[PDB]
């Protein structure tokens, strides 16, 4: 997340479209990936 | 005399002290990608990193 913010700030004031697009994609990608990881982890460690 | 030669395993220390400091140094380096017009952000990075 911190590196994503750094990238967004880098591309701000030069390619605002790219920065906005990557921020919008991250807002969905990060929570979904975290939830999938949590599901997999708990499933694989609560059934052994 | 009965002697033992003990070699210390390092994995615990990699997990405990080496990786965190490496990551904190990377964090420190993140400061150089922030526009040098922002003072509060870069000083926040540096001071927080030092204290960590
Ligand atoms: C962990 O730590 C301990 C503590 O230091 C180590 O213990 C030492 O082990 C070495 C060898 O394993 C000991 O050295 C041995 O000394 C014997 C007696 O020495 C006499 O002869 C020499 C001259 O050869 C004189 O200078 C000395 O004053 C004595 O009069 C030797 O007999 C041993 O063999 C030697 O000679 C034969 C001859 O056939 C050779 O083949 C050998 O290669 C070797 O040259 C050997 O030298 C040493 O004394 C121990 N320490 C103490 C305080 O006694 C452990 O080795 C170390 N490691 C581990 C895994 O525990």
């Amino acid at each position: 997340a911190l590196i994503e913010f750094a990238t967004v700030n880098y591309f701000t004031k030069s390619q605002p479209a790219r920065a906005a697009k990557i921020d919008r994609l991250s807002r969905i990608a990060f929570p979904l990936l975290f939830g999938i990881f949590n599901l997999v982890y708990w499933a694989t460690y609560l059934n052994r | 005399s009965l002697s033992f030669k003990l070699k210390r395993n390092i994995g615990y220390f990699i997990l405990q002290t080496y990786m965190p400091s490496i990551l904190i140094t990377i964090l420190s380096w993140v400061s150089f990608w922030i526009n040098y017009d922002a003072s509060a952000a870069r000083v926040a990075l540096g001071i927080t990193t030092v204290l960590t």
